[PDB]
């Protein structure tokens, strides 16, 4: 396989460490503890994810409305 | 190797259409964004807009809405930008940059730039004249030489000494607009064992008018 | 959106000093323990280049004399030791919100000890005199500061009209200035005048530098 | 309505040992 780069502003497929999803990558102002992989909301959907290589926190904005 | 190419300059009359070219090579033209930057002299940089080449979706600044138009050609991997009814205040230098995304998004690479001048003046071939004092009174051990290029449109022109052989002591001056015309005075400093031996020439090229002028001092 | 304000507009830093440029943001761009900012260097006639990204790192190929730090809205960017090639225009940028904005720009002047200018008046050639006009060009090289007075004397008579001057930016190597003074004249004004005189008035020289030739 | 995604981002941890 081959790694890919990041497209923040467009709805695209998300596969991170096996976790599948779809949404928009946005800048996250929320503080996370480095000892955790990712986090989710009460809807059992991923609202944020941490990049495995570089340390960062990005929010998952839902797409496909209608 | 990643390299971005743009034309040198383009002349357009007010009310016509402006078409620019940004060529991408070495990377995938689809996966990466293409951003445009407007640099007006004295006003600093300005953000034009972004475009996603796969879906054609565009992001335009609030000020450039209804004016600028972005489009992409995925066959030749070249991005285009148009401006509806450009005016005198729209004359500036346009760049196309690529965002390499690691955490925050910065501008990794840039283009050469294209100068868009909006003026009703016609294309005039340049008049290039050499400058020599004619005698040396042993005032200095270094000799100053010059070429004056006047009556050229549009700006800029590329001036060199002996096809770029002398890279030391070169001084190129910018133009002053007078009577809808431009003028410049390029100067070089040579040692005293050069000008009785070698002949230093004005090699100027205007790529808008496709005219190459060689003049001998 | 977020508007960036930079102060001052023109900063003068000599050799062996430290430069400081402040980029203010209307809102806090700091998120995830890090901050969103970028700082570029644009030389005249050349596109800008990346130097320091996210204030915590230094781009490859960029010398170590560029450093950065700061958190919140106001940021501080330091340069040390300053070198003669550091004169350029600097910008700041933030990619957080959208549409993004660009900084106002800051021009950096490298201070140098004063030098006497090289003054050379050149006569118009015989190629120009066929067309009916003439231009007299006085070159003024290797001077500091930018404030210099240029005067023209035709047979003892001073004419301030019809003269053009053109200035450049600071050089990377010599760190001085160069300019030209061009005077456009008609052939009937060339037939009845025998001498043209270029005169330069500088702060360091009490006597102005006079150059003349005979037709 | 539905918005179908286009590109695909695949990020795997930097591999120290295969």
């Amino acid at each position: 396989k081959k790694s890919t780069n990041l497209v923040k502003n467009k709805c695209v497929n998300f596969n991170f460490n096996g976790l599948k999803g779809t949404g928009v990558l946005t800048e996250s102002n929320k503080k996370f503890l480095p000892f955790q992989q990712f986090g989710r909301d009460i809807a059992d959907t991923t609202d944020a994810v941490r990049d495995p290589q570089t340390l960062e926190i990005l929010d998952i904005t839902p797409c496909s409305f209608g | 190797q990643v390299q971005l190419q743009q034309p040198g300059a383009e002349l357009v009359r007010p009310g016509a259409s402006v078409k620019l070219s940004c060529k991408a090579s070495g990377y995938s033209f689809t996966r990466f964004w293409m951003n445009w930057v407007k640099q007006r002299p004295g006003q600093g940089l300005e953000w034009i807009g972004m475009i996603h080449p796969s879906d054609s979706e565009t992001r335009l600044n609030q000020k450039f809405k209804d004016k600028a138009t972005l489009t992409v050609d995925k066959s030749s991997t070249t991005a285009y930008m148009q401006l509806s009814s450009p005016t005198s205040e729209d004359s500036a230098v346009y760049y196309c940059a690529r965002k390499d995304y690691d955490y925050d998004a910065w501008f990794a690479y840039w283009g050469q730039g294209t100068l868009v001048t909006v003026s009703a003046a016609k294309t005039t071939p340049p008049s290039v004249y050499p400058l020599a004092p004619g005698s040396a009174a042993q005032t200095n051990s270094m000799v100053t030489l010059g070429c004056l290029v006047k009556g050229y449109f549009p700006e800029p022109v590329t001036v060199t000494w002996n096809s770029g052989s002398l890279s030391s002591g070169v001084h190129t001056f910018p133009a002053v607009l007078q009577s809808d015309l431009y003028t410049l005075s390029s100067s070089v400093t040579v040692p005293s064992s050069t000008w009785p031996s070698e002949t230093v020439t004005c090699n100027v090229a205007h790529p808008a008018s496709s005219t190459k002028v060689d003049k001998k001092i | 959106d977020i508007v960036l304000t930079q102060s001052p507009a023109s900063l003068a830093v000599s050799l062996g000093q430290r430069a400081t440029i402040s980029c203010r943001a209307s809102k806090s761009v700091s998120a995830s323990v890090y901050s969103y900012m970028h700082w570029y260097q644009q030389k005249p006639g050349q596109p800008p280049k990346l130097l320091i990204y996210l204030a915590s790192s230094l781009e490859s190929g960029v010398p170590a004399r560029f450093s950065g730090s700061g958190s919140g809205t106001d940021f501080t960017l330091n340069i040390h030791p300053v070198e003669e090639e550091d004169a350029a225009t600097y910008y700041c940028h933030h990619s957080r919100e959208l549409p993004p904005a660009f900084g106002g720009g800051t021009k950096l002047e490298i201070k140098r000890a004063d030098a006497a200018p090289t003054v050379s008046i050149f006569p118009p050639s015989s190629e120009q005199l066929t067309s009916g006009g003439a231009s007299v060009v006085c070159f003024l090289n290797n001077f500091y500061p930018k404030d210099i007075n240029v005067k023209w004397k035709i047979d003892g008579s001073e004419r301030q009209n019809g003269v053009l001057n053109s200035w450049t930016d600071q050089d990377s190597k010599d760190s001085t200035y160069s300019m030209s003074s061009t005077l456009t004249l008609t052939k009937d004004e060339y037939e009845r005048h025998n001498s043209y005189t270029c005169e330069a008035t500088h702060k360091t020289s009490t006597s102005p530098i006079v150059k003349s030739f005979n037709r």
